[PDB]
């Protein structure tokens, strides 16, 4: 490459990364993070425990 | 695609067979891996001296 400082746009070195996952065929190990709330008690209300 | 373990320890005074006893087994561990497992084998300490 001819990488140099006085190189304007499409001449400066760019880092790319691209990510790529799989599509149901293993066991799910890698996943977003779950949400959470306060604990509320002796009120009628619904749970996701 | 998950590899199970149960275990329990329990002491035992009787010589050679197995005691005349209940005793369930706890869950131990529980791995989420994919392999078709089919044959196994056992490792053993040997005294090299
Ligand atoms: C079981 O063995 C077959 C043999 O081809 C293989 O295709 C399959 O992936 C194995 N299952 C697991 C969970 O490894």
């Amino acid at each position: 490459y001819g990488f140099q400082p006085t190189n304007g746009v499409g001449y400066q070195p760019y880092r790319v990364v691209v990510l790529s996952f799989e599509l149901l065929h293993a066991p799910a190990t890698v996943c977003g993070p779950k949400k959470s709330t306060n604990l509320v008690k002796n009120k009628c209300v619904n749970f996701n425990f | 695609g998950y590899f199970k373990i149960y275990s329990k320890h329990t002491p035992i005074n009787l010589v050679r067979d197995l005691p005349q006893g209940f005793s369930a087994l706890e869950p131990l561990v529980d791995l989420p891996i994919g392999i078709n497992i089919t044959r196994f084998q056992t490792l053993l300490a040997l005294h090299r001296s």
